[PDB]
């Protein structure tokens, strides 16, 4: 059995830098190794085959090096649209075993987020439920705080977050969170507001509506 | 160019059969070795079967027995048959030109990939809403609106804005998966405040497991 | 006069898989159990006869078909076998009467930096007949617009090197392969051991 040790896990870097990933077989496996890009949503992009050969259209700041145990991927002059996870893969034998992946991530100056506060549609009212949103619009870093508050008091256990891929052009990220209650809940409170938390904003920004258009 | 496309993905409770389809056009398929690999969400990536010019097929261990892989020369597609699926089959599976044992080329053209689900849970098409851009003091001239998709299975759904005309500032986010079994997601997209009364924004829905087909058009509140 | 097996066994230089090399031993004593009780062959397998009845046994003609491999593909030197070795390098009847042996060859087929002068074919359109040998270095077509001798996109080097390193693992290591096939045919037997 050939086992495939592919390190580091996920590395943050900065535009411009230098990025290495290793991969480490427990096996000699000879040049038999390629190196795949694999970007959000997307099937994966072979970079270099035969451990060392770049593939044709793959930009020249992508190399390959390494035979027999220890293969190195790198990136000599790293660019935002190359954040993605890259695979390691044996092709000395079958099952042509992949590496864990590394998740590649682009270090970016910090931007706070826009934030935007989404009343429930009267389409959604009229089945009987209630679904607030909270909009949180290119930001970086990644790690945002969304406070729900119905009439100043903190909601917890009725939201649900997800988050959006770093970006490939400005590298930023974008989070929604929704508020979901019944319709006979909604209409006992007044006041719906997200309290956003970001290491880019000095004081925590809060986005608020009156049910009612008041 | 050089394209594989898949189909026949979707929902299947366990122990059901599914086949795969993948038309190649740019290559000959009866004259290459052609992979098939699947990747669980969030997890990484596993060979699952190979077919060479000569006609020798290879499994992995995972699906021997189970899956059958074979082609159609005069159509240019190579067919996975699952037989017996467990909810570990649960994957996107995608076709690749190639081979991994001794072919130092590796996988270079792969196909979009192909959402296996299998699941007891039944098929339910997905309800859009529109997410109202609050006309406020303007925000000074950058106005947000989106699209609420709501409870839908299994994944997924495809938003596009404007037909796909619009492409800037749309941030399409991952599903979340509720309490009810079912999925939830939202599109949002970011455009200048002015054109909030001149130009028109719809937003296009496509749930290709229950065929709905949803094109809500999303204005601010008066 | 005493069979030529150490000609075939005791080459300094065997030939690549794809291009096979055949000895032909014909009118000569062969002891075929000075070659089983020889402590140092992987593998030892009869197909059809047995190594000792071997000895006392008469033959038209007995092929040596020697090649190298890498020690995982030994398996596929077998009757009804496939993959890269049985498909497209060299394939065995099913009727086959003969026997396979093979030994590692780490020692004298393996580089420091990769040999490079053992080959292997990786593409053919079909599978090999029994005993076909195919030479062919005519750059593969995997597309539809032909290739005029031109590698590139879709236009394959039919041929792939080993690349055999000493730091491979045991399975990916060379190995020497030889075949003896026995023939038996209307003609006389020239090859026999006690006669
Ligand atoms: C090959 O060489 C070894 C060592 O010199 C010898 O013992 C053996 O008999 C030879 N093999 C053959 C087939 O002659």
């Amino acid at each position: 059995d050939i086992q495939l040790t592919q390190s580091p896990s996920s590395l943050s870097a900065s535009v411009g830098d230098r990025v290495t990933i290793t991969c480490r077989a427990s096996q000699g496996i000879s040049s038999y190794l390629a190196w795949y890009q694999q970007k959000p949503g997307k099937a994966p992009k072979l970079l270099i085959y035969a451990a060392s050969t770049l593939q044709s259209g793959v930009p020249s700041r992508f190399s390959g090096s390494g035979s027999g145990t220890d293969f190195t991927l790198t990136i000599s002059s790293l660019q935002p649209e190359d954040f993605a996870t890259y695979y390691c893969q044996q092709l000395n034998s079958y099952p042509g075993t992949f590496g864990q992946g590394t998740k590649l991530e682009i270090k970016r100056t910090v931007a706070a987020p826009s934030v935007f506060i989404f009343p429930p549609s009267d389409e959604q009212l009229k089945s009987g439920t209630a679904s607030v949103v909270c909009l949180l619009n290119n930001f970086y870093p990644r790690e945002a705080k969304v406070q729900w508050k119905v009439d100043n008091a903190l909601q917890s256990g009725n939201s649900q977050e997800s988050v959006t891929e770093q970006d490939s052009k400005d590298s930023t990220y974008s989070l929604s969170s929704t508020l979901t209650l019944s319709k006979a809940d909604y209409e006992k409170h007044k006041v719906y507001a997200c309290e956003v938390t970001h290491q880019g904003l000095s004081s925590p920004v809060t986005k608020s509506f009156n049910r009612g258009e008041c | 160019e050089v394209q594989l496309v898949e189909s026949g993905g979707g929902l299947i409770q366990p122990g059901g059969s599914l086949r795969l389809s993948c038309a190649a056009s740019g290559f000959t398929v009866s004259s290459n070795y052609m992979s098939w690999v699947r990747q669980a969400p969030g997890k990484g990536l596993e060979w699952v079967s190979v077919i060479y010019s000569g006609g020798t097929t290879y499994y992995a261990d995972s699906v021997k027995g189970r899956f059958t892989i074979s082609r159609d020369n005069s159509k240019n597609t190579v067919f996975l048959q699952m037989n017996s699926l467990r909810a570990e089959d649960t994957a996107v599976y995608y076709c690749a030109r190639g081979d991994v044992s001794g072919y130092r080329y590796g996988l270079d053209y792969w196909g979009q990939g192909t959402l296996v689900t299998v699941s007891g849970a039944s098929t339910k098409g997905p309800s859009v809403f529109p997410l109202a851009p609050s006309s406020k003091s303007t925000s000074g001239g950058t106005a947000a609106l989106g699209c609420l998709v709501k409870d839908y299975f299994p994944e997924p759904v495809t938003v596009s804005w404007n037909s796909g005309a619009l492409t800037s500032g749309v941030h399409t986010f991952p599903a979340v998966l509720q309490s009810s079994g079912l999925y939830s997601l939202s599109s949002v997209v970011t455009v200048p405040s002015s054109s909030l009364g001149t130009q028109t924004y719809i937003c296009n829905v496509n749930h290709k497991p229950s065929n709905t087909k949803v094109d809500k058009r999303v204005e601010p509140k008066s | 006069n005493l069979c030529p097996f150490g000609e075939v066994f005791n080459a300094t230089r065997f030939a690549s898989v794809y291009a096979w090399n055949r000895k032909r031993i014909s009118n000569c004593v062969a002891d075929y159990s000075v070659l089983y009780n020889s402590a140092s062959f992987s593998t030892f397998k009869c197909y059809g006869v047995s190594p000792t009845k071997l000895n006392d046994l008469c033959f038209t003609n007995v092929y040596a078909d020697s090649f190298v491999i890498r020690g995982d593909e030994v398996r596929q030197i077998a009757p009804g076998q496939t993959g890269k070795i049985a498909d497209y390098n060299y394939k065995l009847p099913d009727d086959f009467t003969g026997c396979v042996i093979a030994w590692n060859s780490n020692n004298l087929d393996s580089k420091v930096g990769g040999n490079y002068n053992y080959l292997y074919r990786l593409f053919r359109k079909s599978n090999l007949k029994p005993f076909e040998r195919d030479i062919s270095t005519e750059i593969y077509q995997a597309g539809s617009t032909p290739c005029n001798g031109v590698e590139g996109f879709n236009c394959y080097f039919p041929l792939q090197s080993y690349g055999f390193q000493p730091t491979n693992g045991v399975g990916y290591q060379p190995y020497r392969v030889v075949v003896l096939s026995f023939e038996l045919l209307h003609a006389p037997a020239t090859v026999c051991g006690p006669k």
